[PDB]
């Protein structure tokens, strides 16, 4: 009501492109942003069912099949020139908005 | 150490606007077509949008950064993706190229600003008739993405030229050379680029 | 290659509609199906980055922001007549296919 | 205990086909419009598709289940969603309703199958002229979703009728009553439904 799962949030870190381990050889840099935090509160019918079945013990377990904090939108493409003067473009590499899915 | 061109790439990728419009031009400028290295029109378009839409402090940082070594000057030379946007199998004659430019509203307008704003005057302190480095840099960067797209030629200097020469000029050779050398040997432009690289 | 995250799977359970805790009063029944299992293997650029940053310690932690096993398609609508002879329809309540997202 | 109608609802919801086509008709049959309880045409359509597309063992289980109490017979009476698909503000005359039915290919055809296949003969063991409960049930369920949509009327019996009566029949009252009573007092149909409910 005041927003379920407020703890699912965006975090930004400053990185060399080489830190990503994606195969690139370059001195260029980026801001990489990721989504983390809890998704304990149920925001869908399916998620309500899972939570209710743990509560009433029809699911002998807790937190099974739970939603998680994930990107629901991505930052714009990032490009860079590598050591051999070849250009590359990174796509869908960094989060713009987070949500439980 | 690294270099000023790397620093400008860093600043750009850390800015929402510069980052987006850089990728927006790197994409069409490096996407090959069937039987061609790129779509030159789409690359040109994105280049124009880069300089028109991105504030000068970011867009000029990459184009006009000062260098001490060949690793820096080669990075700077690649800023406009010249394999796509600049080079062609053959060099046309600069007077023909000027004619083509003049049939296009943007090219005609940017070309005139260039000759107006980067006019060297040897008796001035700035060495510019119009005495305004900002307007010269604006006019020069403005040509990028037109048929008159200029780029660094001489890796040991700040010398620039469009993609044309003065071969087969007939009686118009002197006029041709005047046009070409206005890019190649331009003290106003060179000072203006040096000035940006210093940090004015 | 032979399929990353093979352990993310569908499981079916037979339930009374009342077990779902969704507010209904009825003697009717359903098959409810849910998605569970691990998503340790990275299937996207973003997920590769997260995994690589834990590996090289640029993310002081493990399994942060990880993908999870979730429905990527839902079963058809389920309807039932309640105790007061009122009809209802359940939508997007049960999983048809699972994936890491 | 529970009842046979609940069991048939259970079987249906546990079958991929029955479950889907049940929801497919419950939806339009319970979705009210501006100034109307439902869209009768769309509800009728989905009802026809339910009986045509879902195997008899499932679709008949819900329509023809046997009951011992009012909780069962009321569930059975709701199978076709009568508030939407059956009832209307006024009852038309059954001979007018027969006329409307006959202008429609599906209704004309299903109506004829009904009178042909559910014809009672008192001298037969089955009590059916055509001696085939399957074809009578097929013909009867077949009317559901036509203007001739029939439903249980008398909660203490298996008596059915379409939504019409024989008021204002003029000289055609005897013909009207013959038509109406073929639904209401039909030993062939009643035996056929009893037979399905037993488990033949
Ligand atoms: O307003 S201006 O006359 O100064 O021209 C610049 C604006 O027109 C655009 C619109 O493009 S869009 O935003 O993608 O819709 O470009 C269009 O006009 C230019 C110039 O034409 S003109 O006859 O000289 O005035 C064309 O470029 S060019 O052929 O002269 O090199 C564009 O052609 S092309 O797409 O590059 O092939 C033409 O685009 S379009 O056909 O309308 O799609 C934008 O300029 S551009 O991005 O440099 O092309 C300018 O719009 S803006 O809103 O100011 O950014
Ligand atoms: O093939 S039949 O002549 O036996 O007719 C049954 C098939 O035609 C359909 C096609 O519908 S669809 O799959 O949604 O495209 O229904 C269409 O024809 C019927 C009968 O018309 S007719 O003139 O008597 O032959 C119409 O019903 S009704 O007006 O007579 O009550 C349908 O109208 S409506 O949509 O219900 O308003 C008409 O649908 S449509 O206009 O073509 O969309 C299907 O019958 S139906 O689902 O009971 O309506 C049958 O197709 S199927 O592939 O056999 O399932
Ligand atoms: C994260 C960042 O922006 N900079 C890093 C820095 O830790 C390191 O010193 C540099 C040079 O190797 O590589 C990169
Ligand atoms: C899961 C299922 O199909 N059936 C349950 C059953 O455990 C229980 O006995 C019944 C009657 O209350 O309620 C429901």
């Amino acid at each position: 009501q005041r927003g379920k799962n407020r703890g699912c949030v965006l975090t930004a870190i400053h990185l060399n492109v080489t830190d990503l381990g994606l195969g690139y050889e370059t001195k260029e840099e980026l801001i990489f942003r990721y989504c983390s935090g809890s998704c304990d509160a149920a925001e869908t019918t399916y998620d309500k069912i899972l939570k209710n079945l743990s509560r009433n013990r029809r699911l002998v377990s807790d937190k099974v099949g739970q939603a998680c904090c994930r990107p629901i939108a991505f930052d714009d493409d990032l490009s860079f020139l590598d050591d051999n003067l070849v250009y590359h473009i990174l796509r869908k590499h960094s989060a713009k908005r987070c949500g439980c899915i | 150490k690294g270099n000023n061109c790397l620093d400008a790439a860093k600043a750009c990728n850390l800015d929402d606007t510069c980052k987006k419009y850089r990728s927006a031009y790197i994409t069409p400028c490096t996407t090959s077509m069937s039987n061609e290295v790129c779509n030159r029109r789409k690359c040109h378009k994105a280049l124009r949008q880069f300089f028109d839409k991105v504030p000068a402090k970011h867009s000029y940082g990459m184009l006009f950064c000062s260098c001490r070594d060949i690793a820096c000057t080669e990075r700077r030379r690649q800023t406009i993706v010249p394999v796509c946007s600049y080079e062609e199998r053959e060099r046309p004659n600069c007077l023909s190229l000027q004619d083509s430019c003049k049939t296009n509203y943007i090219c005609r307008s940017r070309l005139a600003d260039f000759f107006t704003n980067c006019q060297p005057e040897s008796r001035s302190v700035s060495n510019c008739l119009k005495e305004n480095y900002a307007d010269c840099l604006l006019a020069y960067s403005g040509l990028i993405g037109t048929v008159m797209t200029p780029n660094y030629v001489d890796s040991s200097s700040l010398s620039v030229a469009p993609w044309c020469d003065c071969s087969n000029s007939g009686n118009d050779l002197e006029d041709c050379l005047k046009f070409l050398n206005f890019f190649k040997d331009n003290t106003c432009l060179k000072n203006a680029i040096q000035a940006f690289g210093n940090g004015s």
